[PDB]
């Protein structure tokens, strides 16, 4: 899982 | 004790090349998150991830890739700033530039005058991080609502006419165009 972007 | 790197939406591969440059140039210690120690975050997508706010918040070098395709060919750490995400995230170079021109330990003053916020333990991101962040921006936070004139995140409580009510974005924008936002788009329902 990618890291989310906010 | 060493200066730590930290990357960002990476690629595997260029995830794997990281690994080797920094395995043969030396000087910095891989870590999964932006800490104390981190002073540059490589990201291979230009991207707002937690990494990468965290490490403007600290006065980090926010770097694409390419800073290590170069560094490897020179063998050895070449200069940061014509690799630095200034466009996407205009705070970093200024962060960055207070944080080497402080005298004694750096610590942001983003959000020296505002209020005391309350974070919604709801938010996103996490009300752990998100109040790092805060904290790293010369914020204030306290765990009660009614000590607060600036509340952040999902929030049902009794809403008072003196209070402000904001999304994380008023936050995260704050933090990315370094100059606090107006709060009047970010007014929750």
């Amino acid at each position: 899982q990618a890291s989310q972007e906010y | 004790p060493t200066r730590t790197l930290v990357m960002t939406s990476m690629p595997s591969e260029k995830q794997n090349v990281v690994i080797q440059v920094v395995d043969k140039l030396k000087g910095f210690s891989i870590a999964p998150d932006v800490c104390e120690t981190t002073t540059h975050v490589l990201s291979g997508k230009p991207l707002r991830t937690l990494n990468v706010l965290l490490g403007i918040a600290r006065g980090c070098w926010v770097l694409s890739y390419d800073w290590v395709l170069w560094s490897l060919e020179l063998g050895h750490w070449i200069s940061e700033e014509p690799f630095e995400l200034s466009h996407h995230f205009p705070a970093a170079p200024l962060c960055r530039s207070e944080c080497h021109l402080s005298a004694g330990p750096y610590r942001g003053t983003l959000f020296a005058d505002q209020p005391v916020m309350f974070v919604s333990p709801a938010s996103s991101p996490p009300v752990a991080k998100l109040c790092e962040l805060v904290h790293l921006c010369g914020g204030r936070v306290s765990q009660v609502p009614r000590q607060a004139s600036i509340v952040i995140g999902p929030y049902s409580g009794k809403k008072k006419a003196t209070v402000k009510y904001l999304s994380e974005k008023w936050v995260l924008d704050s933090i990315t165009q370094h100059k606090v936002c107006a709060p009047e788009n970010y007014l929750l329902s």
